[PDB]
């Protein structure tokens, strides 16, 4: 089954003001993925993740977390590659 | 009112040589302890995950998972080293309780081989999945014929030992299962729906319990053309929920958004939509 991926932030959106960024990524399978936060296509390495969990019917699902300020010139994303997609997909966070 | 306790383990088996596993300890949705695989440990998740229970009796779990997992990811590849191709799959296993509302323990431990059911544990016999065949058939043989106590040790966890778990997590997690965290909402544009249509976005964020209330209203009369998102997870045990509504331009001017939470004490949450409607 394909990932599906929500991107969303812990509190309003406010330029200066530090924020978390959430990508909760579920529904796939097998468990073997990539997901990446990313700050101006850059890989955020300072990132969390939930250990590795599974719904009723099998399909795995993550949740990433990370501290970020968000800035009118500052690109965030959060970014899927997995056997069941040809490239990787990218989720841009905005508002 | 139902409740659970579940130990979930993950096994991806690469090749003959070479296999991960990864294990965590789950109290309904949240997450109460991992496992170290490399110093083969609990990780206790908060303050209270020993629950009621004795460090003996919980180095004596951590023994009991040591001894499986070392049976499990052998003999697992001593097999699937005849089967290879088959390689790379992934085992799934979900084993726990749930207590009911008259406090009736049922115990469940299921199985599944590369996110298909592969067998279950009914009573006192491994059961194949009708769906899978002779693998199924195979493992079960071989649970239910070769291994001595370990059926009968799965019994007795999972029906005996797991409600007590249960309910002495509960109880020693009281302060913090029992918390009230009040959320905050904003609203935001969504993904236009069209040329002169607008999509409203009601976020609320950071509230527990789960149960919330979030509408689009125009005063008192809600918008039933509402969505309401899936409530997804936020770091550190609180809740995000987005609820949305397309509207014609010319005619988003009025709507507001009404978050209800048991947190808020009857003081709702109320945001009216100023899009460009402010010079
Ligand atoms: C704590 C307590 C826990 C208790 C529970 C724990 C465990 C429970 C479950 C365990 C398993 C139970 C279920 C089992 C079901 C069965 O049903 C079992 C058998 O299935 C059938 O078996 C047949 C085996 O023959 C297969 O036929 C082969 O298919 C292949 C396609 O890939 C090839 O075409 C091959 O043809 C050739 C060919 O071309 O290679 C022809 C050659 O002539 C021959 N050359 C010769 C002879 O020289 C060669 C040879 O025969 C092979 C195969 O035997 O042997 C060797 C060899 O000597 O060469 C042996 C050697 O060791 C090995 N090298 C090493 C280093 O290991 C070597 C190597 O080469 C390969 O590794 C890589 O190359 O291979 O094979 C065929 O034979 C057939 O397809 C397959 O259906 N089905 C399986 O799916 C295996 C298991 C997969 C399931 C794993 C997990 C699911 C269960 C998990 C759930 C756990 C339970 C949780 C609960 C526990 C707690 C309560
Ligand atoms: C990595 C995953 C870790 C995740 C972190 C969880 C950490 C947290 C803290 C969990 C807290 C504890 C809670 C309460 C867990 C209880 C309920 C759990 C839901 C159910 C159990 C499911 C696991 C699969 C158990 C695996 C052992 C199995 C059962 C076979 C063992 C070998 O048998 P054997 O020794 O041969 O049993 C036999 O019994 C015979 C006597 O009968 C003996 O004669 C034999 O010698 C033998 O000992
Ligand atoms: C088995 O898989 C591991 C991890 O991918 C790899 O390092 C090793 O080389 C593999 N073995 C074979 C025989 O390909
Ligand atoms: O999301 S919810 O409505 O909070 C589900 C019930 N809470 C469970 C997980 C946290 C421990 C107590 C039982
Ligand atoms: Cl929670």
């Amino acid at each position: 089954r394909t990932p599906k991926i929500q991107v969303y932030s812990r509190h309003p959106a406010e330029n200066g003001k530090s924020n978390f960024l959430n990508c909760y990524v579920s529904g796939f399978h097998p468990s073997d993925i990539e997901v990446d936060l990313l700050k101006n296509g850059e890989r955020i390495e300072k990132v969390e993740h939930s250990d590795l969990s599974f719904s009723k019917d099998w399909s795995f699902y993550l949740l990433y977390y990370t501290e970020f300020t968000p800035t009118e010139k500052d690109e965030y994303a959060c970014r899927v590659n997995h056997v069941t997609l040809s490239q990787p997909k990218i989720v841009k966070w905005d508002r | 009112e139902h409740v659970s306790f579940h130990v979930i383990q993950i096994f991806s088996f690469v090749n003959q040589s070479w296999a991960r596993g990864q294990g965590s300890g789950w109290l309904d949705e949240l997450q109460t302890h991992g496992w170290d695989s490399e110093s083969g440990t609990i990780i206790f998740l908060h303050q209270w995950s020993k629950g009621q229970f004795s460090n003996e009796e919980l180095s004596d779990l951590e023994l009991l998972f040591r001894f499986y997992l070392f049976g499990l990811t052998r003999e697992i590849q001593d097999h699937a080293s005849q089967d290879y191709s088959k390689y790379p799959f992934e085992v799934q296993v979900k084993a726990g309780c749930e207590l009911h509302s008259g406090g009736s323990p049922e115990g469940f431990f299921q199985v599944a081989f590369n996110g298909l059911d592969l067998l279950s544990f009914q009573q006192t016999t491994w059961v194949p999945s009708p769906g899978c065949g002779s693998l199924a058939q195979s493992v079960c043989h071989l649970l239910n014929h070769q291994y001595e106590g370990v059926t009968e040790t799965v019994y007795n966890l999972i029906r005996s030992t797991c409600p007590r778990f249960l309910l002495g997590l509960l109880d020693a997690g009281k302060m913090y299962v029992h918390r009230q965290v009040r959320p905050e909402a904003w609203l935001s544009s969504g993904p236009s729906p069209g040329p002169g249509r607008l999509q409203l976005v009601c976020h609320v964020s950071g509230f527990y319990p789960k149960p919330v209330w979030v509408m689009w209203m125009r005063g008192e009369q809600e918008q039933q053309g509402t969505q309401l998102g899936d409530i997804l997870p936020n770091a550190n045990g609180t809740w995000y929920l987005r609820a949305t509504l397309d509207v014609a331009d010319g005619e988003a001017a009025g709507l507001s958004c009404r978050v209800k939470h048991s947190s808020l004490e009857g003081q709702d949450i109320i945001l009216y939509w100023r899009g460009s409607l402010v010079p």
